[PDB]
């Protein structure tokens, strides 16, 4: 096998580092992490400029083609930045559209790639919020849908044009396209603890597009992934910042980082990292050769809301009093971890859902 | 070996519980329980405590107190942190302590009464940008003039300093001895001129600060115990701290029975993987329910060894941690929401006291430092 | 609230930990390892003669009627001792008999105390294994019972001369003493890991009679808290001989003891083990008050479960090589603590019948 | 990013499988799994190896060997443990190579051809009762005798020398100079008058040994490298040793496949607990199955950092741990019985590897160690 990077990739790696590091200062983050949309619309800009948001789409939309290697680069990228923009949610309804469309449906992504057309996902709900299961119905209407029912904070709802909602039908669940200013929709702002300010998504018989049959299952696999890629950045970042502020900050005559306690905190993050990182990129691989088990999506993940959350709470107890203050860096990417190993069901959803692929597979 | 509260307890319990809830309605209670020491309603709170008399509850009655006993006592630090509500901890168990012990006839004149009544309020002047597990090692300098000090540096984490009217400030006022025999404790208005402070706000939504001193100046009279003998004042005398911490984690387990109830009556709690982390969250608050009532009860009979302080507090704070990742996960979406924002379950409690229990590990003593204690005077090993 | 023991349970405590510290040497261990019983029967006499088997039953038997903190004080320090008795089976059995069994089965309780009459438990099958519902049958035969089926791994059935048998009958399951040589009882002697010489139990139809009605979840919760109490011992003792070695054992020129990991190592044992042992005695507590909802005696497990674990898996590692041979004291406390750990099913078990109780209890 | 096994290594794979599950019956196998190194068979099957061309597999063809891939070698060690055979690692991974670069053509045409056909066997004589993860302060003695050394001392932990045919043996042969300049390695006969070796039964099962050099007199020819510089073999050349030591790991992937299968049959597959426990843990070996193919691909390209080293195998190591208890767990009764005894399962394989897993967080590299490298190489932390 190969643990590297082809060249293509390290080169979108590259581009993506350095377009987060320009946008994603101190200053920068305070004014839109307390603006209404809280998303970096300047930073929104220069990633379609530099054909960052077309890189993982279709060639026939004007994209690289790249696929979803390329997105988990970007995302781990900005992740590694905790820059806020919408990159998942609009990326991974973007390759939802691009896989399981309508013709009608994918002349939405010209505009995706230019940077002129943001999108979001609606996959979650308060209670139980069985992501395999909506409780939203959908209700045919001739050749159309109509969906009622709620949404759980829908992340980076300002701005949005479409959404993807998942929800049932007469057979089964699906995943419908909404437009954000169809008739009966409405949602409420709500702040989330990444600083997001996502929409709690009310549907009164709302028009709606199915996407193909298969769409649901494979989109909540490549949302886990994607997912996992961010917080695979949002630990490594973590670490990087702990470990040079460490070998700096002297108590009782020497660098913190001499204590052997801290030094094995510092390894265990390492480790999980690495972790992380493979089980990653099998999902990716996995999803290449077109797996549908889901299983590898759920190690990925698991890997994320189980180690990537152990490295920010670590992260921050070896920052003591400075890591709490939020002129310094260090809490967003808690803020991050903390929030990306909820979204679509915690640790322990995941090793449940895990567990009952294994016993299926099993039989 | 019984480990029942008593039923005289339980009634008090009861009957503070009704009245810390209904001192305030649920969500302001639940900003000022945010804000902490650093809120703007944090002395309205003080005042109406001092008023009904909880200030003094565990004081002696020879000072002015009611002279409950130490279990007594832990139950109304865990009643009202349960209601959310904060509590001036620094200024009836560190400071007015220390002065009952140490004060001269003048500064417990001057000050215990006040701090009875809530009118007087402290904050803690000790941790330093340079100097924080390394305490020993602060610079903060008290140069004496006649009957004054001056003061010159800077303390960092001087949480209620924006609130308080007087800090209680370790200085070095013998730079030429060892560091542990040149360190004096000061008493400073936070109107004196030279004094400042900026805000730190934190993850959590408390505002702490940074406190700065240039050129102040304060009586010698203002010294508390002798001077250079400020060390021991410093690392003597916690016991009270550590019940007050200790008692934190009533509202932890107040919050994990919310939750359950909250499961029960949406579905989420037919769950197996829900029901899983209830069960592994409830052994873990049962083991810290009780070694906490444990240190409560060795410091009632005056045995408390510090690795088992060290060891209670470490193994409670992580333990709150815990039970915050887990409730959030049990509350899947809404877990993420913010107080004040819509959707939030419970008021977004849990979801802000995540970013608050990351800091108490760190705080009432740093957690591998009491592992090393824990290893030393618990089990005998020598000094790492 | 109170967090010591009172005068006589730390003179019981005394008289026991003599007696296991006399029997339990190093030569004694070995001999009684690789014998047929694996059961030191000098060591039940002495604890017999010492009065110590009757310190926790009825007066009525010839006991002190102590109880079950007089029991757990006892099975505490077995486990600091890793002696090789069957304190719990036996006495946990006695237990349920003195409250839950008939007259007649109360008049073994005197050959109990004297050191002359043996029991074991037989409360787990192999595969789902569930002990409160038990796969093996009861039948009524007019006034008793006929057992049928297979029961797993009974510890020190050796020597034993009766069992208490959990089966499932018309109205559900209940605990049912059995005669060691009764008809139809058969079973195949079975090495454990702790070195035990457990056995694996056919019963065809064998004749049985039944405890009272509410005999089976009492036994499984008091039995709960024993093993909780033995691996309290066993954690505990672990500790201590670990925490003595690396004083001494120097490498680079210090005390391993020296060490911050080691140190912090050490640390997250004697925290595990404060916290076992609060635990076990608020499961001692809630046994004398009547408790019936079965949440602090599975409390207490899990915590044995998990956290003794986690004490004797440290414990090896903190030895390195010596702690891997056999003539070395501490590996007989990973054995121990390995063994209790699934005894009655395992931490991962134990949450999930504590969260159905929570869940239960929500509901009412 | 490539993470699939080429269908090159899956037909080797499949046919080494059928192979070394052919040697022996599986009852038989298991015993000679348990018994390792120090077995009474354990010859046998080295004979029955280097017969059949595999013990100098990985070996340059220069030397008689295969000279297959590091991958190819990789996938050979994995399924030989997979088997629960033991394998002569010491020797082939770490003799064999060592001699190759520092032997002299006469040591290389001594003992290399004998090494392949598995009529030569190595036991490695580094650790002493007073000098473990301290290696460098030992203290075994070899003195200069013209052309002769005479070797005093003892070894422990000195794994197979009950039945290898030499030891390599580390020794002081400069008392004065700093510890790492002062070591040799030696190799001594295991008929060498004043040699001995007496037996350590393991909790695991497997016997190793204590060795004794009591005025063993060797040439000075037997010195493999620099006299005083053996500390530089020591170590180097590691690179081996860790991918032996990884595929390992591929024994508990097969025994975890196998409680799945278990508890599928007999419905124990049904309970939640157990579905999550089997989740948990196939998501833990997944990481230490990347992991370790991504270590091995390091070492075929000559990138392998220390760091990553460390941190795989501490991982690996602490993952097979984990697995033994959970697997255990679901086990349930059966879980406490001893391989031979009625009622086991999987014939007591999972209840014996636990008795074994508890020694490699120690062996080949000691894990506070691996991780102080972790944080020291792999994030530039200054020593500790
Ligand atoms: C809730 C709270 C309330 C506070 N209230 C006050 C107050 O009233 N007054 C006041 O003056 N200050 C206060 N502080 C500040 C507090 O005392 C300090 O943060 C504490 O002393 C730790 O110092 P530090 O922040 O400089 O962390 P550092 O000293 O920089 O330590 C950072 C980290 O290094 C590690 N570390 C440190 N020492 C060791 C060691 N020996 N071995 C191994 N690892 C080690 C730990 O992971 C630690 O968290 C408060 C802090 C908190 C969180
Ligand atoms: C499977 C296996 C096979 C082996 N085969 C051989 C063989 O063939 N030949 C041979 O010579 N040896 C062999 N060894 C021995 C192995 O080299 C030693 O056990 C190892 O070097 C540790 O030394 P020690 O046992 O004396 O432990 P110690 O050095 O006493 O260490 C004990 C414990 O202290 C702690 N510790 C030690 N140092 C530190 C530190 N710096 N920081 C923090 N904690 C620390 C660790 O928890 C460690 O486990 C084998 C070991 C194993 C596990
Ligand atoms: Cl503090
Ligand atoms: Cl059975
Ligand atoms: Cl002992
Ligand atoms: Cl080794």
């Amino acid at each position: 096998m190969d643990f590297t990077l082809g060249e293509e990739l390290t080169e979108l790696q590259g581009l993506a580092r350095q377009i987060f590091t320009d946008h994603a200062t101190h200053q920068r983050l305070r004014a839109v992490e307390t603006s209404e949309s809280r998303i970096d619309e300047t930073l929104w800009r220069e990633l379609a400029g530099a054909g960052l948001l077309g890189v993982a789409l279709p060639e026939a939309a004007g994209g690289a083609g790249l696929g979803l290697g390329a997105l988990c680069v970007l995302l781990e990228e900005q992740g590694r930045h905790v820059a806020p923009v919408p990159l998942w949610p609009t990326l991974v309804a973007a390759l939802a559209i691009a896989e399981h469309g309508t013709a009608e449906q994918r002349d939405l992504l010209p505009g995706v790639v230019d940077g002129s057309r943001r999108l979001t996902v609606a996959l979650e709900e308060f209670g139980v919020g069985d992501v395999a299961a909506p409780g939203c119905t959908a209700v045919p209407d001739g050749d159309g849908w109509r969906l009622s029912g709620t949404k759980a904070v829908v992340p980076s709802i300002t701005g949005a044009a479409h959404l993807l909602v998942s929800a049932t039908g007469p057979d089964g669940p699906g995943l419908f396209l909404v437009d954000a200013d169809a008739p009966g929709l409405s949602w409420e702002r709500t702040e989330t603890t990444s600083r997001d300010m996502a929409g709690n998504l009310t549907l009164d018989a709302v028009p709606a597009r199915a996407l193909g049959p298969a769409a649901l299952p494979w989109t909540l696999d490549v949302a886990r992934t994607a997912l996992a890629a961010v917080q695979l950045g949002v630990a490594s970042g973590a670490l990087h910042i702990t470990a040079s502020y460490l070998k700096e900050r002297e108590q009782f005559g020497r660098p913190l980082g001499t204590f052997q306690a801290v030094q094995h905190q510092l390894a265990d993050c390492y480790i999980e990292i690495e972790a992380m990182r493979v089980c990653l990129w099998q999902a990716v691989c996995a999803a290449e050769d077109g797996a549908t088990d889901g299983k590898a999506a759920l190690v990925a993940k698991w890997w994320a809301d189980e180690g990537g959350l152990n490295v920010v709470h670590r992260t921050q107890h070896l920052h003591g009093g400075i890591g709490v203050d939020v002129d310094y860096p260090i809490h967003r990417y808690f803020l991050w971890g903390k929030q990306i190993s909820g979204t679509l069901g915690g640790a322990s959803a995941d090793l449940q859902r895990l567990g009952d692929l294994i016993a299926e597979g099993a039989a | 070996m019984d480990l029942r509260e008593p039923a005289a307890l339980s009634e008090l319990r009861a009957e503070l519980r009704a009245y810390f809830n209904g001192l305030l309605p649920a969500d302001e209670r639940r900003r000022v329980g945010e804000q902490g020491v650093g809120g703007e309603r944090f002395r309205e709170v003080v005042k109406m405590l001092g008023s009904d008399g909880w200030l003094g509850y565990g004081w002696p009655k020879e000072y002015g107190g009611q002279g409950r006993s130490i279990s007594e006592q832990y139950v109304l630090f865990d009643e009202v942190q349960r209601a959310g509500l904060p509590f001036p901890f620094v200024t009836v168990n560190t400071v007015g302590p220390t002065l009952m012990k140490y004060g001269t006839e003048e500064q417990k004149k001057k000050y215990l009464p006040g701090i009875l009544s809530g009118d007087i309020v402290f904050a803690i002047g000790y941790t330093e940008p340079g100097a924080g597990t390394d305490l020993a090692s602060l610079t903060t300098r008290a140069v004496r003039d006649g009957d004054e000090f001056v003061i010159d540096g800077s303390k960092i984490f001087t949480s209620g300093a924006n609130t308080a009217d007087y800090i209680w400030l370790a200085c070095r006022t013998d730079p030429e001895a060892p560091k542990h025999k040149g360190i004096s404790i000061i008493i400073v208005p936070t109107d004196a001129e030279g004094f400042s402070w900026s805000p730190i706000q934190t993850v959590g939504g408390m505002v702490v600060t940074a406190t700065y001193y240039s050129g102040v100046r304060v009586p010698v009279s203002e010294v508390v115990g002798e001077i250079n003998g400020g060390w021991k004042l410093i690392t003597t005398q916690l016991n009270h701290e550590r019940i007050g911490l200790a008692a934190l984690g009533g509202r932890m387990i107040r919050l994990w029975e919310d939750v359950v109830a909250w499961a029960r009556d949406n579905g989420v709690l037919e769950q197996p993987w829900v029901r899983r982390d209830l069960a592994r969250t409830y052994a873990k608050l049962e083991a810290m329910r009780l070694l906490n009532w444990k240190m409560t009860i060795a410091v009632e009979n005056d045995e408390l060894t510090g690795a088992d302080a060290g060891a209670t507090k470490a193994y409670g704070t992580e333990t709150h941690i815990d039970v915050q990742r887990t409730l959030t996960g049990i509350l899947g979406a809404a877990g993420r929401i913010r107080p004040e924002s819509p959707g939030a379950v419970l008021a977004g409690q849990i979801e802000q006291l995540s970013r608050q229990g990351i800091v108490n590990t760190f705080g009432g003593g740093v957690n591998e430092v009491l592992r090393d204690m824990v290893a030393t005077l618990g089990l005998g090993m020598p000094r790492s």
